[PDB]
């Protein structure tokens, strides 16, 4: 069932800065008017994080570590990012997540799969109608077990193959403790082509499956797209499509967080990154005035 | 400060007395409850003084 | 001066199902103690009363808790952790006692909340024969974490000699089998252990007591009871814009002055009821004997 | 003694041959005798013959 995909012109990927991005809301407690510190894994300020061209022949989908979470941004308009495959070694001999977005299914399974060596979804233009569907849909060989086969309504979301300047941002944060997989996501519109914008906005949480299961690495789901003009052969036939997404990893900090009248997080002050960090979240407040202050040992 | 020392557990399971009374039988329950108390005195007299 | 509470009011979420506690205690097969399994149990009402007087158990110890008092609160995503063992090694099961099962195989934390339960089960599981189905590990290099799993059988190598796979001179088989026969004693006699893990609720729990719901009372100065949260006070209609994932909210003081109603979805203001100081204006015994009465603030 | 032993039989009881350096003890008895092969077996902390 396995392909190799060839004709893959591999580059070192480009690096971006990530400035105040990444905040999620830490706890289900609400908060108004006050300044909350509190220690958790975030990813720090002014970061530096690896960029992916999906987009000669520069595709890339390497199977990346999970080093405690992982932040996720994507920069797209046509949706060729679908979904994300999560374990240890990929190979059927352990449990490895599974998250699709499809109109057939999303299948959210938890089950055993044998990955190929490079897992992938193919949409493919049709010839009796612009109807896309996976081509190769086995991107595993068989679930030995199930255990969170928690399959969602699956998911209806237009399929098709088009360039064009990027117009919405998707932002995900994955963490992994106690046996829950949480998940947090926002949707902010930009029209840019370049780096991460630079801007603060709080990731509000999305689920919280309980999978409990071991993950080490981490791979992208994407929609190749097959035409006429290609020779519909799986090593090389297959057209480009505009996309562009971002990974960074999550540490322990200790961040100092606003809360404004209505209950949202506008602001957010990085601690350990700067001495002047370090006198504000002493003085736990966002303005320091003239004088000498006693920061640490 | 000294409302802010009412948030702290002492060595007791929790600073709250309500779960500490709703969680374990009266004998067990003083020596948490006794903790508190010597925690949240001493903090008294330290602001009086 | 206090102002004293009306009645009592307790809201409690409207879950029909039943835990399935009867499967779990009592099964065809119960795994060895070097690889427990792991059961978790939410979203269902449980009822510990019946198991409390349910058979004649050999020990029922609950750290943390009291068992009268399990009825009467909420919990999250209970765990159940069934293990055979020898009779003499039950003693380390209880948090923060050393010893060989302890070391090598199941540990509890030192602030270990829940319930240990074991039962005899000579009349049934000891065959005349030998029951060598049920094995432990003896030797391991370093000392379990609490709540780990080991399932990785390797030769210990003991001393400067390696081992190398030979399992000769100073290496041994980590696994040691069990000696369950009706003769001997009652100190060798297994026991099945059941151990309850409880955590704290701070996400919505749904693990509660069967506790009936009453009446909602607005305006009055009453003793409530949210899903365990209790106190005294007044419940009024609020503004505080919730967000969908919060369920209760803080002050600067970090105390509840807010919560949702796990019944009707709705929020409600908490104000604690109200209380002051008591002066007394006198002119004087020797002049009169009539008094003034001033109330503070 | 342990380590390249060379000894048809080094079993310990009650105590680990690795960690005996460590833990110290007073007033060593050593008693020493010679057995047929057979009876090693009998020579056992809670064996009969
Ligand atoms: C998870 O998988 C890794 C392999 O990447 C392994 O080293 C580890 O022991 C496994 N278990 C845990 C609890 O990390
Ligand atoms: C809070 O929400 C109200 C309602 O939309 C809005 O008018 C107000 O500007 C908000 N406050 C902010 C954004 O600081
Ligand atoms: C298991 O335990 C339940 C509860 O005590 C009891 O009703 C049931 O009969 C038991 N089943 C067996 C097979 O012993
Ligand atoms: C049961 O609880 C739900 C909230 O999940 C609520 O909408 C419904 O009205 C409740 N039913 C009754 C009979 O109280």
């Amino acid at each position: 069932q396995c392909v190799n995909l060839t004709t893959r012109t591999q580059l070192p990927p480009a690096y971006t800065n990530s400035f105040t991005r990444g905040v999620y809301y830490p706890d289900k407690v609400f908060r108004s008017s006050v300044l909350h510190s509190t220690q958790d894994l975030f990813l720090p300020f002014f970061s530096n994080v690896t960029w992916f061209h999906a987009i000669t022949k520069r595709f890339d989908n390497p199977v990346l570590p999970f080093n405690d979470g992982v932040y996720f941004a994507s920069t797209e308009k046509s949706n060729i990012i679908r979904g994300w495959i999560f374990g240890t070694t990929l190979d059927s001999k352990t449990q490895s997540l599974l998250i699709v977005n499809n109109a057939t299914n999303v299948v959210i399974k938890v089950c055993e799969f044998q990955f190929c060596n490079d897992p992938f979804l193919g949409v493919y233009y049709h010839k009796n109608n612009k109807s896309w569907m996976e081509s190769e849909f086995r991107v595993y060989s068989s679930a030995n077990n199930c255990t969170f086969e928690y399959v969602s309504q699956p998911f209806l979301m237009d399929l098709e193959g088009k360039q064009g300047n990027f117009k919405n941002l998707r932002e995900f944060v994955f963490k992994n403790i106690d046996g829950y997989f949480k998940i947090y996501s926002k949707h902010t519109p930009i029209n840019l082509v370049r780096d991460l914008p630079q801007g603060f906005s709080a990731l509000e949480p999305l689920v919280d499956l309980p999978i409990g299961i071991n993950i080490t690495r981490f791979q992208t789901l994407l929609a190749l797209h097959r035409s006429y003009l290609t020779p519909g052969d799986s090593s090389s036939g297959w057209t480009a499509g505009a996309a562009a997404y971002y990974v960074g990893y999550l540490q322990p900090r200790t961040f100092l967080l606003k809360y404004n009248e209505n209950g949202t997080i506008t602001d957010a002050v990085d601690c350990a990154l700067d001495p002047l960090s370090e006198t504000k979240c002493t003085l736990k407040s966002f303005t320091v005035e003239k004088g000498i202050y006693q920061t640490s040992n | 400060t000294l409302v802010k020392q009412l948030s702290s557990n002492f060595g007791a399971i929790s600073s709250v007395l309500n779960d500490i009374l709703s969680r374990l039988d009266p004998p067990e329950a003083e020596v948490q409850i006794d903790r508190l108390i010597t925690g949240r005195l001493q903090s008294l007299q330290t602001y009086v003084t | 001066f206090r102002v004293q509470p009306t009645e009592s009011i307790v809201r409690f979420p409207n879950i029909t199902n039943l835990c399935p506690f009867g499967e779990v205690f009592n099964a065809t097969r119960f795994a060895s103690v070097y690889a427990w399994n792991r059961k978790r149990i939410s979203n269902c009402v449980a009822d510990y009363s019946v198991l409390y007087n349910s058979a004649s158990f050999s020990t029922f110890k609950c750290y943390g808790v009291s068992p009268t008092k399990l009825n009467d609160l909420c919990f999250t995503n209970v765990y159940a952790d069934s293990f055979v063992i020898r009779g003499d090694e039950v003693r380390q099961i209880a948090p923060g006692q050393t010893g060989k099962i302890a070391d090598y195989n199941y540990k509890l934390p030192d602030d270990f909340t829940g319930c240990v339960i074991a039962w005899n089960s000579n009349n049934l599981d000891s065959k005349v024969g030998g029951n060598y189905n049920y094995l432990f590990r003896l030797f391991r290099k370093s000392n379990l974490k609490p709540f780990e799993r080991d399932i990785s059988t390797e030769i210990y190598q003991a001393g400067s000699t390696p081992c190398n796979g030979v399992e000769g001179f100073n290496c041994y088989f980590p696994l040691q089998s069990y000696g369950f026969q009706p003769t001997n004693g009652v100190g060798y006699q297994p026991y099945r252990v059941v151990v309850l893990s409880f955590e704290l609720l701070h996400a919505p729990a749904t693990v509660c007591g069967p506790k009936k719901s009453t009446n909602l009372v607005k305006n009055k100065c009453v003793n409530f009871n949210f899903n365990g949260l209790t106190g005294t006070g007044v419940l009024t209609e609020s503004n505080k814009k919730f967000l969908p994932f919060q369920q209760f909210g803080r002050d600067i003081a970090d105390t509840t002055d807010a919560v949702r109603d796990p019944q009707t979805l709705e929020i409600l203001d908490i104000t604690p009821c109200s209380f002051g100081g008591v002066s007394v204006i006198t002119p004087g015994t020797n002049t009169s004997n009539q008094v003034a009465v001033l109330y503070q603030g």
